[PDB]
RNA sequence: UAGAUGUUUAAUGUUAAUUAAUUUAUUAUUUUAAUAUUUAAUAUUUGUUUAUACAAAAGUAACUUUUUUUGAAUAUAAAG
RNA sequence: UUUAAUCAAAGUUAUUAUUAAAUAAUAUUGAUUUUGGAUGAAUUUAAUUUUUAAUUAUAUUUUUGAAUUUUAAUUUUAUUAUUUUGAUUUAAUAUUUUUAAAAUAUUAUAUAUUUUAGAUUUAAAUUUGUUGUUUUAUAUUU
């Protein structure tokens, strides 16, 4: 909260113009022939305990795992639903605070909410050989925690 | 950053600034410790306003 | 927020424990009690005991009273505690609060 | 498991609930004595079945003996 | 406690007191005022075990 | 009061004598009476292992019943079936076998494909023996050319999900049940 | 009435398990430090976190710990804000940075600030005739 | 084993004579709320079931819940009254509490006239020596309350000292 | 030290809050030439009283009956003792209205009992280790860890350490040997002396300040939040939360004293700010403690006393946490009721030996006054007490009436029975006691 | 107060949308199954121990 | 759902919050009724 | 025996006795999957010791999500 | 320079009554459990050539669709 | 192209969390799926002993050889405990961590402050005829 914070390669200073991992899938080819052919590795196929054990994840992995997924709790919905496709809400805080929109559509399971216009980012979408590189523009859905309803007298907060 | 409840405007100015809410500490328990504290911010308005 | 290093003094914490050896067996409550003396024998061992009980040994019926000292009734007469016309007995002093109730033990 | 859980010894009172075990035959190791019949009840039951001649006749004490084992000690007012 | 006296070796009517004179024990008629001290009530003439 | 054992040895110090061992395990301190665990820690009753040998476990559990009691009669409400019907072809869950039966027989489509072939292959469960199957066969789909059918109880395929939790898919039975006849499927190409 | 045992009188963090201390003096618990940010000896304090060590807290802003670790997710909204309490109030500023000028500080935009350097220094390097090139995992 | 029984139930509120060594030096208006229903609450719970315990005790040992039996049954019946001293009951305390409070509201009903008069007498419009600061200055925000009192305006004291005019 | 010798301020002012020093004519923001740490004018802690406090007049209150609103006098005459102020209190009492309406003298002993630290402290080194949770003051110990009980491995042939059954303090999984369990800790013992003589001093400060303000009644006249808030805005009670707050003690009105509060105001009472409500006594019970010797092993918190003050009394803690204090008028008749009995007890004979002349022991018990205006409770049980004072006649065990016949008693004392028994009129009314 | 669930939502549910409890446990059991197993949604898993 | 926008009501997962842990649950389980419970729920304090 | 440190990617020696292992042939040091237990990663599916478990969720969100 | 004749820590330190520059006095030589060296330019590894019998227990890191019998049910590879 | 050879590493890394511990007096036939399977003995744990029952004092007294104190108000509330407020308050808070930055003194041998010289027991404990015993420490952070 002190110093400012800008792309994370500028101000920390290994400025590099094009990373390279070498663990990943594709430059799997790069490494497996630069290592010797007198460096053996075995257990390339079958492994020594038995792996069809169940087994939990690292701690790390499940802190992971708990925040993409969180309704998988009991009861993740709001406890009335009061967000239907159709309404006239606005927006509150967060990005872009204060701009009025109508739903079109509701996740429920997930308390949020997709409105026209707020919160718009440009949904990629990777193609096999048929179509190329194709990106599609689309507002994203909304937690409903931070949208409360334009009331079609009054236009302001409204439960 | 206080005054009397009458001299509201003279605190050390700021930028862009809109009052959330009053910070209670329970804003951040789940949503059934926030369905108390509704009015709790509505009440208080009126307590600074002459 | 010291060390009571016996012989030596209060010491600071993280200072020197060179010196408290006979420090480290207080703390751990053990006493040697001056037992080298071996070669001295203590009135302990040879003291008669009168009284197959005690010298002051309190046995059940043993009439020993709590001593009221006189003149702190007249000081509490004229202080106004006690109302001389009346027969002035064990409730009033303990009520008048002229003596505590600790000191009242049969007889 | 147990169908038909036996009754209790000596019921055969209206108002006052049975004596412990033992005493009427039985194991020891109670003072008290429970009717589940007789608590389940209600009062205006437990009194209706009987006349205040009689109430007298069942409340009756023998603290210093026992109704039932002669020449024994009530057992319900015993240490043990 | 530089407060504090060394416990005395024999028992002094006040310690006997104060013993058992707490508020805790205000209401702990028998044994309180020395009740162990002083000779036991003469017992039921028909007493028996 | 209990009055704690006393460790001071000096003036009197002569534990020889009346002197009782009190190194005894000190109880009273402890007497936060909840059971520790025991050091050899019994493992969960469940059972971890996933691969081919799975077995079976035998020992016979106690809500197991529970549950079977109230999905054939409503056990802590509605009273127990009488036992001349309860152990009856007319008792519904036996009942609802002799007119309503419920199994799974899927012929694999990788058998019978654009090849032709007088022996194909059935993932029938694992309670239907030969015979169950080839009166599935002849009143169901009106087969009635089965010569031999034999038997290959297989495990059921494991296979762990994209976090990498151990799943299974329910197990089968392998039937080659000889045909008369040679059959195909015409996919139409 | 012997006095009260007030040893760290508070507010003041517990102590940690001296060789000195009464009976009565309620030590830290082992293995958790007192100086809460002070992880590595040689942490550096935090700048607007301060834990909020004691009771419920009067006026709990989105930045600071209550029984809790750091979440950018959740203990800064937004970063562009600067939540403050004016009049007891939980209000959000804009938030700026001390800039420099002919010999005075005035503030500008802390977001606005900050689109500079991601790009005057962006647009700097890429104008530089290299080709940075870390290749990581070298075996 | 002992714990004072006898001093439970026997406060002057309903929050003494109880260990709450839980306590915090600042409760929040959340957390007093609850502190006051937990005391509320472990005075109800406590009897609530020392009240089950022994009506249902009578009831396993053959008497009428209150604890009555058959010869206190038939007195009640003959017209003699059984217990030595009926004390004050729900509905006799719970009307005694209706009689401290309502000559109090009449008492403070007629207060009103009585304050009235002794206000309505002695009424200056200029405040007498206490309106001095020679030692001490005066509360101005203060004077905004006697100045209902007066008419003269006691509000505007000039910078320099007032000498109590 | 003086280490971080540059870099502390960069060598620049601000934009429009910098500003360099004119001279010594002009005057800064906080500058006063006494150590001040928490700085305050007469604009943010206005102290609500007559006059400013001052080392000239000794309390910011009238000393002598202003003329212009009308005089009430203390329940119980005043007599004045060593920490006394030796000066009339006389404090013009408020209206919910924000008013005035009449002026009340107040006794020296609770609210001119001249402050001392060496005393507060007591009152409020209790609060701050009273005020205090015990039960989260728990850690394991060496015997709840869980391990082998052998010697992890041989002490001798290993090329380790000389340890067996690693689960002490010095491993990441053990324990302190004497860890901190909160049966350990010490709940204060607090006696009626120094907690009252503690808390009297404490509303004397309070007074000595100006933040002290007496009310007359303090009820809501609707149970809502609003009707506080709004309550304070006109009676002028700063309890902004960062704002210093006031403090309620609650009693009722001066007609209807009542212990209790009034549930129109408890309930509008809650509000997350800087107010308080208090029970309107400043003595408490007696301490006591049961478990005095660790007899009762089975026990939960900590050594000491077992009776402790509960929070919503008045101490030290909330009485400078929160700035203005607000008595009511109910609150003060119980303070002069129940702090009466102790301030004569407190008095040297010579002087205790003329309270009965003037006026000061008027038995409302011997009829010789009128009875006393009481508490709508305390009240209450004094007409349920009168009510039933005829239910004991026919019994020789009236309290009210007890040993009628101790002028017609013969006593014999017989030597074969060790017995000395009473008779009135040849018929033996002693009594054997059973067993 | 009987406003507390006295059935709670962490238990797993009867599985009937129909509006009553479908079997009660005895039918999670089989119905979970479906869950330890796939679901019928389900599409092209990632890992490489797949079922086949 | 974030493709064409569509929305959707009823999870498409059947979770199952015990993760194996029913199958030690009898039945007729049901929580029973406590009297005089703690907290403030049974008055609902939306003034602070 | 037992040189190092009680962890099995420890540095020194080590026994069976005191601190027996399990043997696992390679697995991931304290400082990340180096490029030679990613050989399997990639391939075999799962490190091989078979104890880790192959959390291949992210690229699953790289790739068909 | 500097109190003094030398071994019981200094603290409202972003008032645990604060909210944008705290730039927090803070670290136990060794018994702890994690990492990092040094031995280490290392010791040891290094795959171009030999002669084939069957059971069981033993494993199940494990897959299977493809011919178990004319027995119904069951099971057909793998160490210590 | 020449480098005579040498000489240095300082002070920053993303994106995801609400779990532990103590506290609370309102449950309870054993935690990890469907008994026997012949219709029968498989699925039996019972007995007057500080026991999942846990005790408000300092006196007297057994050999003073260590032992140690009695209803508190009799069915009255020291009771074996969780819930439609992330249950409540307090106390504690962490890796996958994967992150990483520069040419001053010398140049024929005594160890930092650059005027070039001078200056040197590694500490702690241990040893009270051994201060100088014959153990311990690679370093870093907890």
């Amino acid at each position: 909260l002190r110093l400012p914070k800008v792309k994370p390669g500028l101000l920390k200073g290994i400025y590099t113009d094009e990373k390279i991992d070498l663990r990943d899938r594709e430059r799997l080819e790069l490494v497996e022939s630069i290592r010797h052919p007198k460096e053996r590795d075995f257990y390339q196929d079958h492994t020594y305990h038995n792996q069809w054990i169940a087994r939990d994840l690292e701690s790390h992995q499940k802190i992971q795992i708990a925040g993409r997924y969180p309704y998988f709790s009991p009861d993740y919905e709001i406890k009335p639903w009061i967000w239907y496709p159709g309404d006239t809400v606005e927006v509150v805080s967060g990005e872009g605070a204060g701009q009025r929109g109508a739903i079109i559509a509701v996740v429920k399971y997930k308390n949020e909410i997709l409105v026209q216009n707020v919160n718009v980012q440009d949904v990629v979408i990777p193609a096999s050989e048929t179509r190329p590189e194709q990106v599609v523009q689309r507002e994203h859905p909304i937690s409903v925690l931070r949208v409360r309803h334009v009331d079609p007298s009054t236009n302001q907060l409204c439960h | 950053l206080n005054a009397p409840i009458g001299r509201e405007k003279e605190v050390q100015p700021g930028v862009n600034r809109v009052v959330h809410d009053m910070g209670n500490p329970y804003r951040r328990s789940g949503v059934r410790s926030q369905r108390m504290f509704r009015d709790a911010e509505k009440n208080f308005e009126k307590y600074i306003r002459a | 927020s010291g060390h009571n290093v016996i012989k030596m003094g209060w010491m600071k914490i993280g200072g020197s424990w060179k010196y408290s050896r006979s420090y480290n067996d207080a703390r751990r409550g053990f006493a040697k009690g001056q037992w080298q003396e071996r070669k001295m024998t203590p009135r302990f061992m040879l003291a008669p005991r009168v009284s197959a009980g005690g010298p002051r040994n309190r046995y059940e019926g043993k009439a020993s009273f709590s001593r009221l000292s006189l003149s702190k009734l007249l000081w509490a007469v004229d202080t106004g505690r006690l109302n001389p016309n009346e027969t002035i007995t064990l409730y009033h002093l303990r009520n008048a609060k002229v003596i505590a109730d600790r000191e009242v033990v049969w007889p | 498991v147990a169908p038909w859980v036996p009754p209790p010894r000596h019921d055969v009172k209206v108002t006052m609930p049975p004596p412990p075990g033992g005493e009427v035959g039985g194991s020891y190791g109670v003072s008290t004595g429970y009717s589940d019949r007789l608590a389940r009840t209600p009062y205006w039951k437990r009194m209706a079945l009987s006349t205040y001649a009689l109430r007298m006749k069942e409340n009756e004490t023998r603290y210093p003996m026992s109704p039932h084992r002669e020449g024994e000690y009530d057992l319900r007012y015993t240490v043990t | 406690n530089k407060r504090v006296q060394p416990m005395r070796l024999r028992a002094t009517n006040n310690d006997i007191g104060q013993a058992s004179s707490l508020k805790e024990w205000e209401r702990s008629s028998d044994r309180k005022y020395g009740a162990a001290l002083a000779p036991p009530k003469k017992r039921d003439f028909e007493f028996r075990v | 009061r209990f009055y704690r054992p006393l460790v001071n040895q000096g003036i009197n110090l002569w534990r020889s004598r009346m002197g009782r061992l009190h190194k005894g395990w000190t109880t009273w301190e402890y007497n936060r009476d909840v059971i520790p665990d025991p050091r050899p820690f019994p493992e969960p009753a469940v059972n971890n292992y996933f691969g081919r040998s799975r077995i079976w476990n035998p020992i016979a559990g106690k809500i197991g019943l529970v549950n079977r009691k109230a999905e054939e009669w409503g056990w802590p409400h509605q009273r127990p079936p009488p036992t001349g019907l309860r152990r009856s072809p007319e008792y519904f869950p036996f009942f609802f076998s002799r007119y309503f039966p419920d199994v799974e027989v899927r012929l694999v489509l990788d058998s019978v494909l654009n090849n032709e072939t007088t022996r194909p292959i059935f993932h029938i469960p694992q309670d239907m023996s030969k015979q169950e199957l080839v009166n599935y066969l002849k009143n169901i789909y009106n087969i009635d050319n089965v010569v031999r059918i034999r038997v290959r109880n297989m495990r059921g395929r494991r296979f762990k999900n994209e976090v990498g939790e151990i799943k299974s898919l329910p197990d089968y039975k392998v039937a080659v049940v000889e045909l008369d006849s040679p059959v195909s499927i015409v996919f139409k190409q | 009435p012997k006095p009260a045992p007030r040893y760290n009188i508070g507010l003041r963090p517990a102590p940690k398990r001296q060789n000195v201390g009464g009976q009565f003096l309620a030590t830290q618990k082992h293995y958790a430090r007192e100086l809460w940010y002070k992880r590595q000896y040689y942490s550096t304090r935090p700048f607007a976190i301060q834990k909020h060590m004691g009771s419920t807290p009067r006026i709990l802003l989105d930045r600071t710990l209550w029984r809790s670790c750091w979440l950018t997710k959740s203990n800064l909204p937004d970063v562009n804000r600067w939540e403050k309490v004016v009049n007891s109030q939980r209000v959000t500023e804009d938030r700026w940075a001390l800039v420099e000028e002919d010999g005075v500080m005035y503030q500008v935009n802390w977001k606005m600030y900050c689109e500079r350097l991601e790009t005057e220094l962006q647009k700097a390097q890429d104008q530089l005739p290299q080709y940075s090139f870390m290749m990581k995992a070298v075996p | 084993g002992f714990t004072m029984k006898y001093k439970r139930g026997t406060g002057l509120w309903d929050e003494d004579h109880v260990n709450d060594f839980d306590a915090n030096k600042y409760l929040s208006a959340r957390s007093t709320m609850r502190w006051y229903y937990g005391m509320e609450r472990l005075q109800t719970r406590n009897n609530m079931n020392a009240r089950r315990a022994t009506q249902s005790y009578n009831n396993n040992m053959g008497l009428h819940h209150s604890g009555r039996g058959a010869f206190e049954r038939e007195l009640e019946r003959r017209g003699i009254q059984v217990d030595k001293y009926p004390l004050t009951t729900t509905t006799g305390a719970a009307r005694v509490a209706e009689m401290v409070l309502l000559r109090r509201q009449e008492l403070e009903a007629h207060a009103k006239k009585a304050m009235e008069s002794q206000r309505q007498a002695r009424r200056r419009d200029a405040p007498s020596e206490w309106y001095d600061e020679t030692e001490g200055p005066l509360n101005p925000r203060f004077l905004a309350s006697m100045q209902s009192n007066y008419t003269q305006v006691i509000t505007e004291l000039p910078s320099s000292p007032v000498t109590g005019r | 030290y003086d280490s971080r010798s540059s870099g502390v301020h960069d060598v620049a002012p601000r934009d429009g809050v910098d500003f360099m020093y004119e001279g010594p004519q002009q005057v800064l923001p906080g500058a006063h030439p006494l150590p001040l740490f928490h700085p305050d004018n007469s604009v943010t802690r206005p102290p609500v009283s007559p006059y400013l406090p001052s080392p000239q007049r000794p309390h910011p209150y009238f000393t002598t009956e202003l003329p212009e609103l009308p005089h009430f006098q203390t329940t119980r005459p005043i007599v004045y003792t060593v920490g006394t102020m030796k000066q009339r209190i006389v404090a013009p009492v408020f209206d919910l209205a924000n008013n005035v309406t009449h002026t009340r003298e107040l006794d020296p002993f609770i609210f001119g009992f001249y402050p001392e630290t060496e005393e507060m402290a007591k009152n409020l080194s209790y609060w701050l280790v009273r005020c205090q949770n015990f039960s989260s003051k728990w850690d394991y110990e060496n015997r709840e860890i869980w391990r082998k009980a052998k010697k992890n491995w041989p002490n001798t042939g290993m090329g380790m350490a000389r340890v067996g059954d690693r689960k002490n303090h010095a491993h990441p999984w053990g324990a302190h040997s004497k860890p901190v369990k909160p049966w350990n800790l010490l709940m204060p013992t607090m006696d009626v002396k120094t907690w009252s003589k503690s808390n009297r001093m404490l509303v004397t400060l309070k007074m000595l300040q100006g933040k002290l303000q007496i009310v007359e009644r303090l009820t809501l006249p609707e149970p809502t939040q609003e009707a506080y808030l709004q309550l304070c805005r006109t009676m002028g009670w700063d309890v902004r939360h960062k704002g210093g707050g006031a403090l309620f003690m609650d009693g009722g009105s001066r007609l209807t004293p009542s212990s209790e509060y009034d549930r129109a105001f408890f309930f509008g009472s809650f509000f997350n700010g800087r107010n308080k409500l208090v029970r309107p006594t400043l003595l408490c019970d007696e301490p006591y403690d049961y478990n005095r010797t660790s007899s009762k092993a089975r026990t939960k918190g900590p050594k000491g006393q077992k009776n402790p003050i509960p929070i919503n009394r008045f101490n030290a803690y909330d009485a400078l946490t929160h700035d203005t204090l607000i008595i009511t008028e109910g609150a003060l008749l119980q303070l002069e009721d129940e702090m009466y009995t102790h301030k004569l007890a407190m008095l040297p004979p010579h002087i205790r030996a003329q309270l009965p002349e003037r006026g000061f022991l008027d038995s409302e018990v011997l009829g010789d006054v009128p009875p006393a205006l009481q508490t709508v409770q305390m009240e209450a049980a004094a007409r349920t007490e009168e009510a039933e004072q005829a239910m004991y006649a026919p019994y020789y065990d009236n309290p009210y009436h007890p040993w009628q016949d101790e002028g017609e008693a013969s006593y014999a004392v017989d030597a074969v029975e060790g017995t000395v028994q009473r008779y009135i009129k040849s018929r033996k009314t002693s009594w054997a006691m059973l067993s | 107060d009987a406003a507390w669930y006295e059935i709670p939502t962490q238990f797993h549910t009867h599985t009937y949308a129909d509006g009553t409890p479908q079997s009660r446990s005895a039918s999670l059991a089989k119905a979970t199954k479906y869950i330890h197993g796939m679901p019928h949604n389900m599409g092209q898993l990632y890992s490489y121990h797949r079922p086949y | 759902v974030l493709l064409t926008g569509r929305s959707v009501w009823e999870s498409p997962i059947d979770i199952d919050p015990t993760c194996g842990g029913m199958k030690s649950v009898p039945a007729h389980a049901k929580k029973p009724k406590r009297y005089m419970t703690h907290g403030l729920a049974e008055v609902g304090v939306t003034d602070i | 025996y037992q040189r190092g440190s009680w962890a099995p990617g420890s540095k020194h020696q080590k026994h069976m006795s005191l601190n027996p292992t399990m043997y696992l042939y390679r697995f991931a040091g304290p400082h990340g999957p180096g490029p030679y237990v990613m050989k399997y990663w990639w391939t075999l599916g799962c490190f091989p010791t078979g104890i880790e478990r192959p959390f291949r969720l992210p690229e699953f969100l790289a790739s068909y999500q």
